[PDB]
């Protein structure tokens, strides 16, 4: 396994940005200038290897799995991943309603409201209090 | 430093592995399940795993408790339809006491009246878990419909016999199935003389093999569940091939050209030939993927499909349809290459943990003579060529079909009409 | 407090402020913890930690005619500890943390993942070693004095999503962080 | 013979389904007292999937494998 | 004194006899029940046939529940899957107002939304006690099986639909299928004059026809429900014929040869074939006997079983190979002729009592033009022959079967090996 | 009384003695039966003629909660009726009465019984 661990979170952004990083998430393997479109995903997904990310409160994270064969391939695209994405109008507008309709309905689980609830009025006036998804505003 | 498998004068197999781990592993293999249940004793099993802390001839259920959770390590019990197991774990030093009860909950129980009766109204519960996720209860319907006797009898209780099974069946399955002869002693992070001396304890329990059962017969069934809900679930399966065949290896690959599962976070799986045939066929949310099973003398092999209600009858066809091109010969190098490149992985990640490479290695014990490494697994899977491919398709398209569906089945087609 | 008598069960969580990553308290929490861990269907303790700041914890689901005994439960448990711990339990609860540590760094991927969040959080790689030295000084003492030092008399963060006109006043749980006996 | 009671004998009173309304002069027969079943146990809503990448890797590819522990939630495959 | 059929300008069916009795009994029959009903809004039907006496435009609940009270009188509501009827019965004098509540049932209801809401919970308990014999669940399956969509609707609410029945839907089917093209008006002890009067308050009400459906496509279906009863109750059906039939004359015979029913208190029953060759088979206790529906565009025949369950596999055979023999030719003059005697006689009997003889002038009314009186039908039984006989058996051995099961099913066979 | 605490649900008749085929009270009695016939399942009036005696009373089903109020709301109907009857309920009875008399004799069988 060999990903990059990032020092940026929800609570380094303000209310004009909140949501930030998790749309940054959701088009993270849907191109680059190098490999436009499904290219990345074919080639990962022809090694046979996997490929995962996430996104918290105050860090963030892009993994790849792989065998031990392909770590000159495997750190290529993990550097190209992280300088070079394409972001492109059409795929910006796709994920936006993609996560509009991930907020439309009550696709949470309760025990996420009540801890996202506990976050808000813990830490309230102050930046951990917001959420990673943001508001749908 | 390598296993070593052995086997005792009762018939009884061992073999173990220091690996030099501060946590050690002790699994305890049987030939035993629900396969080996009938008609008047359905869901025997099921109360046999959850009867697994009651108390023993050499131990009180407070003692077991208690003495497990003072040393922090866990014990517990996985069955399938064929096989169970009885796993410890625990820190270097623990292993003595540990073994002690191992051996009295698998060699001694008692099945007192009223613990048994206490513990009855667990079974709902556990079931009622269990039957959260949707696609359990199908592929419990997709075993019933396949199958006449054997691999039909289902995992977890039948709803009738809750409150109703005896201390007298508990006690008569375990004398006749918990034999030494159906056993094998796992043990990972012990050296062999250790693991000779756990053995030891064993030499003077019950000989021999047991009741042998019934071998399965196959059905042309087909299982259908009402319900409201706007999305149903659905599989189609054939019989294909017995565990451990070079024409599984062929059904596995022809899995992974179809498409197994997803390998990038909110993909498109692009690479999978059953998904991106249905993306064609609705605009709504769906899922698809490729099915495998096998046993010890059958296998299942087919398609799984989740759907909007209105537009089953359209994704089921597409993905069938996909199927038949590859029995009609249009199969590439290049798609049968990245599959076995997908498998070769995905089978050499699903054993980093030791948890899982137990179970394998435990698995192996019961069933063959001397351990297979990953090597030659994959080179076994190396060999399958585009010939064995297309005539699993061949397989799956010519054969009777079984079905089932769960939902809103308004427009869900019949079995008799794909 | 938000309330809809329409959903089944009632969904409960009560922090006070914990300390941080950096800290050294950290691991006799743990410890208390593993100790705490019937009335309802699911419970739970927690620690969450940032920077420079934390939320020590339970989380529990209830039948909504079993909040307030619940409620009465946990709070009792945290006095407890504060006021009348004892070795026998605190060497099992080290136990617990022992086998807890030792599982999770089972595979790669949880390697690196650690290795990754541990150079981000504490600038450093802490070994299994450290760890079990670190385990090893905790006593009843330890425990006394450190959950004395956090939840002992404080005023907590509560949330509840549910049918929920059962869940004690806020007055009432604050009253509960304390005893006159003591 | 167009009725069901006319043609089918014996088994019109399961071919046939009747409510007799407001209660009348005469008392009927197999008067049928009734223990019902009993409630099963009650349990957390459902979550929708209105999203492919919700769906996406719910099918099942293999057999379940059902596991259960003296300290650990029980655990379905 | 002779009935006199009529068709309003409406479509709507009146027919009328006065016979001197000192009881009048007047019947509205509709083209209406489950087979009209859809995936989505099953069990509408059962809650409709309860909520017949919730408030109407025209009178309170409590004054139609009072009102009808205060003269003896009832209010009868009867289904099937294909026609509905409401029924009244009064002293002579009582007409006038009783239809006044007739007419407000059926052609202005009320489904407020409370009311409904507190009915709910009764379609539980009714369909339990249906239940209690096991006869029902086992034709309800039958039904299942036996069909794709229409006829396989059930008589009684899915268990998931009990509480989620709403008003809408019940306003929906009644303002789509109670129109009164789809109805006739029967009186017996009443004069045509008067029930004119009657029908004139009809005059109004909606016309023409109403959404007609679609037409039953038949299942090779096979359902098997698994108890721990020792008795195992079965069927096994085919296709027959169409309602109103000289082909279902034919196996109304044929189900007269083989056996249709008792005649003698605590009889050994030596005149029935299939009986008498069950019984052969078996020496503890048995019961079997021969089935018929005919609808109107689909019927089905076979044998219905009861037995031990470890007979079950001997007796289902035994009863089957009986019918065989009819197929090959085995067949004589003198149980024809017996059993022509037993079906005319059965028939005559049939109709005794104004209440089934109320019941089936209804169901005539509403497929033919004119009242066909029993003498016709008498003639018709007597027309059959053995060749028709044994072409109807012929039909049965070789069309494709469907089968229901349930008890203790250890050795019940499969339909594919009968 | 015979006790069995496993049985679902408790089943209870109680009688007085009542005159027999020949008097011409039966009449009127069964008048009130149809005046008489909530808490339970089931519940019914009866009366049983012979010779020269009866038996005339009431059988119900209960939930064993519910026998106490069942049996004081019938001895309270039966107080009821025989201090405070009125008109109105009386005519519906004999109403219900004649459309029972009536219904029975419907077809041969009933006929030549009676
Ligand atoms: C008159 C006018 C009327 C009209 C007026 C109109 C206006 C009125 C408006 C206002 C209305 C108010 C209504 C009442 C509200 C009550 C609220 C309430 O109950 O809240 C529950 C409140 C909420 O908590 P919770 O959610 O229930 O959780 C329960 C947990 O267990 C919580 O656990 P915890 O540990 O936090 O707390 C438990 C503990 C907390 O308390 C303590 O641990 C101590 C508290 C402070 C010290 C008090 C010590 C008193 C000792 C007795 C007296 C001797 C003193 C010394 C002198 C010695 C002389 C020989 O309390 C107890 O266990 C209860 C008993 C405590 C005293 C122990 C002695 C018991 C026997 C008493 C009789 C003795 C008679 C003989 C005496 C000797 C011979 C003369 O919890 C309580 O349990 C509160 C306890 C309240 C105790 C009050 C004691 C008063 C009686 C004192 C003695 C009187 C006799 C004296 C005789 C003469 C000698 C001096
Ligand atoms: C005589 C003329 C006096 C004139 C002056 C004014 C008189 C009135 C003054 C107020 C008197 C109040 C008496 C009633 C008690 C009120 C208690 C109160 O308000 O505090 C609540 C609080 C409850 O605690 P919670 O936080 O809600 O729960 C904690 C759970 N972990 O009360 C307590 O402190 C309860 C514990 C006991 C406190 C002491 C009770 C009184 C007696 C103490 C002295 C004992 C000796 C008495 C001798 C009397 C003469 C013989």
């Amino acid at each position: 396994t060999v990903g990059v661990w990032i020092d940026v979170g929800s609570r380094f952004e303000t209310e004009k940005n909140n949501g930030a990083g998790y749309f940054l998430e959701h088009l993270a393997f849907k191109g680059t200038k190098n490999r436009p479109g499904s290219a990345l995903e074919k080639e990962v997904e022809s090694m046979g290897a996997h490929l995962n990310a996430y996104s918290t409160r105050e860090h963030t994270a892009y993994y790849i799995k792989a065998l031990s064969k392909d770590l000159p391939k495997v750190v290529e695209l993990l550097g190209d991943i992280v300088q070079n994405c394409s972001l492109e109008d059409s795929q910006i507008e796709k994920e936006r309603d993609v996560i509009l309709r991930e907020m439309q309905e009550n696709d949470a689980s309760m025990r996420d409201v009540v801890f996202d609830y506990l976050h808000a009025t813990a830490f309230q006036g102050t930046p951990l209090a917001q959420t990673v998804e943001g508001p749908s505003e | 430093q390598d296993l070593e498998f052995t086997k005792l004068p009762n018939g009884l197999v061992i073999a173990s592995l220091e690996n030099y781990a501060p946590l050690s592993r002790i699994g305890l293999f049987i030939k035993a399940g629900s396969r080996y249940e009938d008609s008047n004793n359905l869901g025997t099993t099921h109360l046999l795993r959850l009867a697994s802390s009651l108390t023993t001839k050499g131990a009180s259920s407070f003692k077991i408790t208690r003495g497990i959770e003072a040393v922090g390590s866990k014990l517990s019990v996985t069955a399938t339809r064929e096989t169970m197991a009885y796993t410890v774990e625990c820190l270097r030093g623990d292993v003595d006491i540990l073994m002690e009860f191992l051996l009295n909950v698998t060699t001694a129980p008692e099945f007192r009246r009223w613990e048994v009766a206490d513990l009855q109204p667990q079974l709902k519960i556990d079931k009622a878990v269990a039957f959260q996720n949707p696609q359990t209860h199908v592929i419990e319907n997709l075993h019933a419909a396949a199958y006449r006797n054997a691999l039909a009898n289902p995992l977890y209780c039948p709803d009738y016999r809750i409150g109703k099974v005896t201390s007298e069946e508990l006690h008569y399955f375990v004398q006749n199935h918990f034999t030494s002869a159906r056993m094998a002693l796992i043990g990972l992070g012990v050296s062999h003389p250790v693991l000779k001396q756990v053995a030891e304890q064993f030499l003077n329990m019950r000989g021999g093999f047991g009741l042998s059962g019934v071998k399965a017969k196959y059905r042309g069934g087909e299982i259908r569940e009402q319900n409201g809900d706007s999305l149903v679930h659905a599989a189609l399966v054939a019989e294909s091939a017995v565990a451990g065949s070079a024409e599984a290896n062929a059904f596995s690959v022809l899995q992974h050209v179809l498409g197994a599962g997803p390998h990038i976070k909110r993909g498109s799986n692009t690479t999978s030939h059953l998904y991106q045939a249905v993306a064609k066929a609705t605009q709504q949310p769906f899922d698809v993927s490729a099915f495998n099973a096998n046993y010890s003398d059958s296998g299942l092999f087919g398609i799984y499909t989740i759907s909007q209600a209105t537009a089953a009858g359209d994704v089921i066809k597409a993905a069938y349809n996909q199927v038949k091109t590859i029995a009609q010969g249009n199969l590439s190098n290049t798609d049968v290459q990245a599959a076995k490149n997908k498998l070769k992985a995905g089978y050499l990640m699903s054993v980093e943990s030791s948890e899982r490479f137990l179970e394998e290695v435990g698995s192996q014990a019961l069933v063959a003579g001397s351990y297979v490494p990953p090597s030659t697994v994959l080179q076994q899977i190396d060999s399958v060529a585009n010939a064995d491919v297309i005539n699993a398709a061949k397989k799956f398209v010519s054969g009777q079909k079984s079905m089932v569906a769960s939902g809103n089945l308004g427009h869900t087609p019949f079995v008799d009409e794909l | 407090r938000h309330r809809d008598d329409a959903l089944p069960f009632a969904h409960v969580a009560i922090a006070v402020e914990g300390p941080g990553w950096a800290s050294p308290d950290n691991v006799a929490l743990q410890v208390a913890n593993a100790i705490i861990g019937k009335l309802c269907q699911s419970f739970q303790t927690f620690s969450i930690c940032y920077a420079d700041t934390g939320l020590l914890g339970a989380h529990f689901v209830c039948d909504r005619m079993k909040i307030d005994d619940m409620m009465f439960v946990l709070q009792g448990q945290w006095m407890r500890l504060c006021t009348s711990a004892t070795e026998s339990e605190v060497a099992r609860g080290k136990n617990i943390l022992r086998n807890a540590l030792v599982s999770h760094l089972d595979g790669t991927t949880p390697v690196c993942e650690d290795i990754g969040r541990s150079l981000l959080t504490y600038g450093r790689r802490i070994p299994l070693a450290e760890w079990e030295s670190r385990i090893a000084e905790v006593d009843a003492s330890v425990v006394r004095e450190i959950c004395s030092k956090y939840i002992y008399d404080q005023c907590p963060a509560v949330a509840g999503y549910g049918p929920i006109e059962q869940l004690p006043d806020y007055n009432r749980i604050r009253s509960g962080m304390f005893w006159l006996r003591f | 013979m167009l009725s069901v009671a006319a043609r089918s004998g014996p088994f019109a009173p399961v071919l046939s389904a009747t409510s007799r309304g407001v209660a009348g002069a005469l008392r009927p027969l197999v008067q049928a007292t009734v223990p019902a079943t009993p409630e099963p146990p009650v349990l957390d809503l459902k979550r929708p999937f209105l999203s492919r990448e919700s769906l996406s890797g719910q099918a099942v590819r293999r057999p379940l494998v059902a596991s259960v522990g003296l300290n650990v939630p029980a655990s379905v495959c």
